[PDB]
């Protein structure tokens, strides 16, 4: 689970027409990364994608394109080689889990 | 890549982006037509036809 | 970047205004429409009840 390692600054404040996708896996295929995520979609936005990390053999990252994108998003993805990066944005989420963790540990000392 | 090339894409979004909106828009109108008919007339057939009871 | 997304924030600000401001107007609209026809209608009925009260 990512929680923490998804950034949320990359995040699209008022996506109703509009969001931000994840999926990006195997980084051999990443040699034109950039060119794949300004373009990767017919209407993603070239700026606002961006990557977040990036493994040894991997990298994770958020592309921008519009509401009716998402599965064409996915596709592209897919012909690419990613792998499904879904995130859903669970900001919310992410907080409760790390107070849920730090509750365990404090419980189980 | 390039800014106007990026462009082409930038403004296909916008452009999905106005014709949701002018869907939306005239979804409006079609209410004002349609809609706002159908209350004019409830509201003329209660008004007639309680003058015309009274009456 | 930042310039960029501001250029599509105020894209979205006037599509949401435009919806707004659409059915501010269509209320508005309405309202008037209604008074209209309830003046025609009173103006209608006014004239009826005079010459009624002549033929009685």
């Amino acid at each position: 689970s990512l929680a923490e390692i998804v950034k949320k600054d990359d995040f699209v404040l008022d996506s109703e027409y509009l969001v931000t996708l994840l999926v990006v896996v195997p980084k051999l295929n990443h040699n034109d990364w950039i060119k794949q995520y300004e373009t990767l979609a017919e209407m993603v936005v070239p700026r606002s994608s961006n990557v977040l990390s990036e493994d040894q053999d991997s990298y994770l990252c958020n592309v921008t394109l519009f509401k009716k994108a998402v599965d064409d998003f996915r596709h592209k993805a897919r012909e690419n080689k990613f792998i499904v990066r879904d995130f859903q944005y669970n900001e919310e989420e992410m907080r409760a889990d790390k107070e849920e963790m730090n509750r365990l540990s404090t419980d189980k000392k | 890549l390039s800014d106007a090339d990026v462009q082409k894409q930038i403004k296909h979004m916008m452009a999905f982006i106005e014709q949701e909106a002018n869907e939306k828009a005239e979804e409006i109108d079609a209410k004002a037509e349609e809609e706002f008919n159908i209350e004019k007339g409830r509201l003329v057939q209660t008004q007639r036809l309680k003058i015309m009871e009274y009456y | 970047q930042s310039q960029g997304i501001q250029q599509l924030l105020q894209a979205e600000k006037r599509a949401a205004e435009k919806v707004a401001d659409a059915r501010k107007r269509k209320a508005r609209r309405l309202k008037q429409a209604k008074e209209e026809a309830q003046m025609e209608v009173e103006q209608y009925r006014r004239e009826r009840e005079q010459e009624f009260q002549s033929k009685q």
